């Protein structure tokens, strides 16, 4: 019985964490797709904490020699 | 605002597709012309071989 409880908690915690992570990642993906749907070229798309955007955008304009389109 | 970027992306792919499609059509037309000019030279060779064979006979 002790092993039953122990193994149930370990497995269920592990699964809960993984499923919650996947759920949050797909939640981000729902918004990413809805915004992206408004638009040989190439592109990438994603999500970030808003506070990093100023440094993120400036570094894209620094690593590429003044050439990048961002929304 | 964002509509200018949307139009630039759509028109960029259109411009690319046009130049590539026209160059692919030109490539196929050139290869067809190569085969036609080749056949004209091949007929001239055949005719020369026939004239020579008639002379040998």
């Amino acid at each position: 019985n002790f092993e039953k409880i122990e193994n149930e908690l370990k497995e269920i915690n592990t699964n809960q964490e993984a499923l919650k992570r996947n759920f949050l990642e797909l939640t981000e993906l729902k918004f990413i797709l809805r915004k992206t749907q408004q638009f040989r070229l190439g592109f990438v798309a994603g999500v970030i904490n808003r506070e990093r955007i100023p440094t993120f955008e400036r570094m894209l304009w620094r690593v590429c020699r003044g050439n990048v389109f961002l929304r | 605002s964002q509509s200018q970027g949307i139009q630039q992306l759509l028109q960029a792919e259109k411009r690319a597709a046009e130049k590539v499609s026209e160059a692919r059509k030109r490539k196929n037309r050139r290869l067809k012309q190569a085969k036609e000019e080749a056949q004209a030279e091949i007929e001239q060779y055949r005719l020369q071989r026939e004239k020579e064979f008639k002379a040998k006979e």
